[PDB]
Protein backbone atom coordinates (compact mmCIF):
# COMPACT_ATOMS: atom_id res chain seq x y z
CA UNK A 1 0.00 0.00 0.00
CA UNK A 2 2.77 2.37 0.98
CA UNK A 3 5.17 1.58 -1.85
CA UNK A 4 2.09 1.01 -4.01
CA UNK A 5 0.86 4.58 -3.59
CA UNK A 6 4.45 5.77 -3.92
CA UNK A 7 4.92 4.22 -7.35
CA UNK A 8 1.35 5.12 -8.37
CA UNK A 9 1.68 8.80 -7.61
CA UNK A 10 5.17 8.74 -9.11
CA UNK A 11 3.72 7.50 -12.38
CA UNK A 12 0.97 10.11 -12.10
CA UNK A 13 3.63 12.78 -11.70
CA UNK A 14 5.53 11.57 -14.76
CA UNK A 15 2.33 11.40 -16.80
CA UNK A 16 1.29 14.87 -15.69
CA UNK A 17 4.72 16.18 -16.65
CA UNK A 18 4.33 14.75 -20.13
CA UNK A 19 0.86 16.28 -20.33
CA UNK A 20 2.21 19.68 -19.36
CA UNK A 21 4.81 19.30 -22.09
CA UNK A 22 2.07 18.47 -24.56
CA UNK A 23 0.00 21.55 -23.70
CA UNK A 24 3.11 23.70 -23.78
CA UNK A 25 4.10 22.43 -27.20
CA UNK A 26 0.53 22.95 -28.37
CA UNK A 27 0.79 26.62 -27.51
CA UNK A 28 4.15 26.65 -29.27
CA UNK A 29 2.61 25.18 -32.41
CA UNK A 30 -0.22 27.70 -32.34
CA UNK A 31 2.21 30.59 -32.27
CA UNK A 32 4.54 29.09 -34.83
CA UNK A 33 1.59 27.95 -36.99
CA UNK A 34 0.40 31.10 -38.77
CA UNK A 35 0.42 33.94 -36.23
CA UNK A 36 3.62 35.34 -37.66
CA UNK A 37 2.37 35.35 -41.29
CA UNK A 38 -0.94 36.71 -40.03
CA UNK A 39 0.69 39.74 -38.47
CA UNK A 40 2.87 40.06 -41.55
CA UNK A 41 -0.29 40.32 -43.62
CA UNK A 42 -1.66 42.80 -41.09
CA UNK A 43 1.42 44.95 -41.37
CA UNK A 44 1.34 44.64 -45.14
CA UNK A 45 -2.18 45.98 -45.34
CA UNK A 46 -1.20 48.58 -42.76
CA UNK A 47 1.67 49.58 -45.02
CA UNK A 48 -0.86 50.02 -47.79
CA UNK A 49 -2.89 52.22 -45.50
CA UNK A 50 0.20 54.34 -44.90
CA UNK A 51 0.45 54.71 -48.66
CA UNK A 52 -3.16 55.85 -48.50
CA UNK A 53 -2.36 58.46 -45.86
CA UNK A 54 0.80 59.42 -47.79
CA UNK A 55 -1.35 61.67 -49.99
CA UNK A 56 -3.60 63.57 -47.58
CA UNK A 57 -0.79 64.10 -45.08
CA UNK A 58 0.92 66.33 -47.65
CA UNK A 59 -1.97 68.76 -47.51
CA UNK A 60 -1.87 68.96 -43.74
CA UNK A 61 1.85 69.65 -43.99
CA UNK A 62 1.06 72.33 -46.57
CA UNK A 63 -1.45 73.92 -44.22
CA UNK A 64 1.19 74.05 -41.50
CA UNK A 65 3.66 75.46 -44.04
CA UNK A 66 1.10 78.01 -45.35
CA UNK B 1 -18.79 129.75 -89.61
CA UNK B 2 -20.92 126.80 -90.66
CA UNK B 3 -17.94 124.36 -90.94
CA UNK B 4 -16.74 125.27 -87.46
CA UNK B 5 -20.34 125.00 -86.30
CA UNK B 6 -20.70 121.53 -87.80
CA UNK B 7 -17.39 120.42 -86.28
CA UNK B 8 -17.94 121.56 -82.71
CA UNK B 9 -21.64 120.65 -82.81
CA UNK B 10 -21.21 117.09 -84.09
CA UNK B 11 -18.14 116.45 -81.95
CA UNK B 12 -19.77 117.71 -78.76
CA UNK B 13 -22.92 115.77 -79.66
CA UNK B 14 -20.82 112.61 -79.78
CA UNK B 15 -19.23 113.53 -76.46
CA UNK B 16 -22.59 114.12 -74.78
CA UNK B 17 -23.98 110.86 -76.15
CA UNK B 18 -20.89 108.96 -75.04
CA UNK B 19 -21.11 110.52 -71.60
CA UNK B 20 -24.72 109.45 -71.25
CA UNK B 21 -23.61 105.95 -72.19
CA UNK B 22 -20.78 106.25 -69.67
CA UNK B 23 -23.05 107.19 -66.80
CA UNK B 24 -25.63 104.47 -67.48
CA UNK B 25 -23.15 101.71 -68.32
CA UNK B 26 -20.69 102.48 -65.53
CA UNK B 27 -23.43 102.70 -62.92
CA UNK B 28 -25.13 99.43 -63.89
CA UNK B 29 -21.88 97.58 -64.64
CA UNK B 30 -20.35 98.50 -61.29
CA UNK B 31 -23.53 98.45 -59.16
CA UNK B 32 -25.49 95.36 -60.22
CA UNK B 33 -22.75 92.72 -59.81
CA UNK B 34 -21.26 94.35 -56.70
CA UNK B 35 -24.13 93.31 -54.43
CA UNK B 36 -24.25 89.83 -55.94
CA UNK B 37 -20.50 89.56 -55.59
CA UNK B 38 -20.37 90.47 -51.91
CA UNK B 39 -23.41 88.32 -51.09
CA UNK B 40 -21.96 85.28 -52.76
CA UNK B 41 -18.58 86.04 -51.23
CA UNK B 42 -19.82 86.33 -47.64
CA UNK B 43 -21.50 83.01 -48.26
CA UNK B 44 -18.23 81.86 -49.81
CA UNK B 45 -16.51 82.72 -46.58
CA UNK B 46 -19.16 80.71 -44.75
CA UNK B 47 -18.45 77.76 -47.08
CA UNK B 48 -14.67 77.95 -47.63
CA UNK B 49 -14.15 78.16 -43.89
CA UNK B 50 -15.79 74.75 -43.61
CA UNK B 51 -12.96 73.21 -45.76
CA UNK B 52 -9.88 75.38 -45.13
CA UNK B 53 -10.35 77.17 -41.82
CA UNK B 54 -11.41 73.88 -40.27
CA UNK B 55 -8.26 72.41 -41.72
CA UNK B 56 -6.23 74.97 -39.77
CA UNK B 57 -8.40 74.20 -36.73
CA UNK B 58 -7.84 70.46 -36.87
CA UNK B 59 -4.14 70.97 -37.55
CA UNK B 60 -3.74 73.28 -34.55
CA UNK B 61 -5.82 70.94 -32.39
CA UNK B 62 -3.78 67.87 -33.19
CA UNK B 63 -0.35 69.52 -33.16
CA UNK B 64 -1.07 71.24 -29.86
CA UNK B 65 -2.85 68.30 -28.29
Amino acid sequence: TLTEELEKLEQQITLTLQEIDSNFAKAHRIVTTSILPLVEQYGEHSRAVWEATKFWKQFFEASANV
Amino acid sequence: LSPLEQEVLDEYERLSENMKKLAVLLDELASAPATEILDGLRELERKTSLVFTLLKASVYSIVLQ
